[PDB]
């Protein structure tokens, strides 16, 4: 498969916007593994991210923060190991995005199946849905140690119900296709 | 969950010979080239003090009479040459899984020189006597090995209601033990009689210690 | 030196809750998660969870799920643990325990446990009676300790000055009250030429006395 080395900016403010989203374009266009960090942050609401759709692995964590930008198209998304963890905790962190409103609306990860190490910390998202109704359990593999959760449900908007054809209510958004595997 | 099986429950080692405690899991604690086993020295009222972690590290501090062996599901700690401080409780952790747990512990008896009971017997104290009770005490003071038996006799008479007895645990210094009798009675049922003895019988004798009073 | 000083000894009734307290020195208290564990008297010791200082993260055990919740205060470097809906069988010593990331997430420091008394028992103090003694070269002395509740108390000959020779006994439940004694043993050259005498304070009941012993007859 095709491989692309991760970041490390962690929450850093970028120097420019325009030279962020070409660093982060070039960076994953085409790419199906990430040998290192997915940081994805301070993203505006118009910007184009089609050229994460290839992302199937994640060998570090996945940070999302800062973002206005209201989807995150992560949806072929289907493991991350965790070697390298945010705050050397979590492998999916994903933050103070927000503030039509800005701000991650549903993370869409129809496809992760595992974490292989660390924790998943939500904070801070006020239009952010699903996330509460998600069972990391099943989720977190099990050679898994540090598979703490901190999952903030605190929003500014009412959530339609998960799609009636989700088993146990259980999802990653509105949508049929968003029902959690488990 | 992975169930920790510690072998033996218990064990008695003297001075200078090797102790070897086993931990077999109910699966492998390996992963990502990790076994992930720990030991810990529990001395009795006091936390638990990490020996041995990842299987083999010995913790920075531990003697090197400690080592840890092992991988995927039988592990060993062992102590060599065993020495007074470490009577203790050991026991294992595993953490492959993010359920932790813990084996159920291992007491390590040191097994000194047999050594026979020092005997006090203490009569009712006044002040005890005037609220209206009367507890005899008898000490067996720094004895080993820990089995004994106390006898109270009252009047030539042997009395079996009424005693509390309490031992302290081995000694970190001297390998021995302790252990308090306790009769408790009334000041009135104390007054009804004149001779008060307690014998007791160890390993280190065919008689028995006896100390007495007489009210 | 990394130190975790947890809160004293507790006596809750049946149905209450109780906070117990883990403080951090000696470390960057944010930089490593903090574990929990519980022992009850003479049993192995059980995981209860950890949690992670700096934004909260939590992991509990099934088990405990309910009856403990794990919170941090940064400001003040403590790890706190909250018990609720408190039994019988909740009568246990609480450990902290630092996570150590390099050394295999293993339990590296920890504090030195707070012991909660779950009972509808009224704290009481203790009577303290001489334990009074001669033909050998030691003689043996004691202080019995009667009827108080809850633990613990602490027993000292001479103010701490005699400290060798002593063994004070673990205490003995009966009827809501506890029970102990302690002996020491001085060279009958400084007894009865010089004066022994035990004190013993119990925190509970806000209490410390002295008793002397003088020679039986
Ligand atoms: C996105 O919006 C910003 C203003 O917020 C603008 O400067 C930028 O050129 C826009 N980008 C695209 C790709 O339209």
């Amino acid at each position: 498969t095709q491989v692309c080395t991760g970041t490390d900016m962690k929450l850093r403010l970028p120097a420019s916007p325009e030279t962020h989203l070409d660093m982060l374009r070039h960076l994953y266009q085409g790419c199906q593994v990430v040998q290192g960090n997915l940081e994805l942050t301070y993203l505006p609401t118009n910007a184009s991210l089609s050229f994460l759709q290839d992302i199937q692995e994640v060998q570090g964590y996945v940070l999302i923060a800062h973002n206005q930008v209201r989807q995150v198209p992560l949806q072929r998304l289907r493991i991350v190991r965790g070697t390298q963890l945010f705050e050397d905790n979590y492998a999916l962190a994903v933050l103070d995005n927000g503030d039509s409103p800005g701000g991650l609306r549903e993370l869409q990860l129809r496809s992760l199946t595992e974490i292989l190490k660390g924790g998943v910390l939500i904070q801070r998202n006020p239009q952010l849905c699903y996330q509460d109704t998600i069972l990391w359990k099943d989720i977190f593999h099990k050679n898994n140690q540090l598979a703490l959760t901190l999952i903030d449900t605190n929003r500014s908007r009412a959530c339609h119900p998960c799609s009636p054809m989700c088993k146990g209510s259980r999802c990653w958004g509105e949508s049929s296709e968003d029902c959690q595997s488990l | 969950n992975i169930v920790l099986t510690q072998s033996p429950a218990s064990l008695a080692v003297s001075l200078g010979q090797r102790a070897t405690i086993s931990c077999r899991a109910s699966e492998s604690v390996d992963s990502y080239g990790n076994s992930f086993m720990h030991w810990y020295q529990q001395k009795p009222g006091q936390p638990p003090k990490l020996l041995i972690f990842l299987a083999s590290n010995l913790e920075s501090g531990v003697p090197p009479r400690f080592s840890g062996s092992g991988s995927r599901t039988d592990f060993t700690l062992t102590i060599d040459p065993v020495e007074a401080d470490d009577a203790a409780t050991y026991y294992c952790q595993q953490n492959n899984e993010d359920l932790r747990t813990f084996g159920g512990g291992t007491k390590l008896e040191i097994k000194r020189a047999d050594a026979a009971p020092t005997v006090s017997i203490f009569p009712p104290s006044s002040e005890q006597l005037t609220s209206g009770g009367a507890s005899v005490v008898c000490f067996l003071n720094n004895f080993y090995p820990k089995d004994i038996n106390v006898k109270w006799k009252i009047d030539g008479s042997e009395r079996q209601n009424g005693v509390l007895n309490s031992w302290t645990d081995q000694d970190s210094k001297d390998s021995t033990y302790s252990m308090s009798s306790t009769l408790t009675l009334t000041k009135d049922e104390y007054e009804r009689h004149n001779s008060y003895t307690c014998e007791a019988t160890h390993k280190t004798s065919t008689s028995p210690i006896v100390k007495s009073f007489n009210r | 030196e990394i130190q975790l000083q947890q809160s004293g000894p507790e006596l809750v009734k049946p149905g209450a809750s109780v906070k117990v307290s883990c403080k951090a020195s000696g470390y960057a208290f944010t930089s490593y998660n903090m574990y929990w564990v519980k022992q009850s008297h003479g049993k192995s010791l059980e995981w209860i969870g950890y949690i992670d200082p700096k934004h909260g993260g939590t992991s509990y055990n099934q088990k405990f799920k309910g009856k403990a919740t794990m919170t941090v205060d940064k400001s003040s470097n403590t790890a706190n643990m909250h018990l609720n809906s408190l039994t019988s069988e909740d009568s246990a010593v609480y450990y902290c325990a630092r996570m150590n990331y390099g050394s295999g997430y293993a339990m590296d420091y920890w504090g030195q446990g707070t012991s909660v008394t779950v009972s509808s028992a009224k704290t009481t103090p203790p009577s303290v009676y001489p334990l009074a003694p001669q033909t050998n070269s030691m003689v043996t002395l004691g202080c019995l300790v009667k009827g108080y509740f809850p633990e613990p108390v602490t027993v000292t000959w001479n103010s701490g000055s005699l400290s060798s020779g002593v063994h004070t006994f673990p205490a003995v439940l009966q009827s809501d009250l506890y029970t102990l004694s302690s002996s020491v043993t001085v060279p009958s050259s400084t007894w009865p030429s010089e004066t022994v005498t035990c004190n013993v304070a119990h925190p509970a009941s806000s209490t410390k006395v002295d008793k002397k012993i003088v020679p039986r007859d």
